[PDB]
């Protein structure tokens, strides 16, 4: 489901779901 | 960053695992 | 919508949500 | 943490910020 177009709230999504109980960091703006 | 890589291009497995803590 | 139990993807919105152009951090399990 | 503070018990728009960039 990773190799495609990811943007907004879908791109959140599949970093909680591929990180899981490591958590993530999100910076859209750098 | 992660938008450029996953958002306006195509994202990759390697690109969203460089994001998890 | 913020002041309730958010818990797993919700929570994720939550800080999409709120955070917006900042993006967020989460870290679960500390 | 964010998930014993807005999961586990009841979450605050002060709580959510303090995770935000």
């Amino acid at each position: 489901f990773v190799n495609q177009h990811l943007c907004g709230s879908h791109l959140v999504e599949a970093l909680y779901l591929v990180c899981g109980e490591r958590g993530f960091f999100y910076t859209p703006k750098a | 960053g992660i938008v450029e890589q996953c958002c306006a291009s195509v994202c990759s497995l390697y690109q969203l695992e460089n994001y998890c803590n």
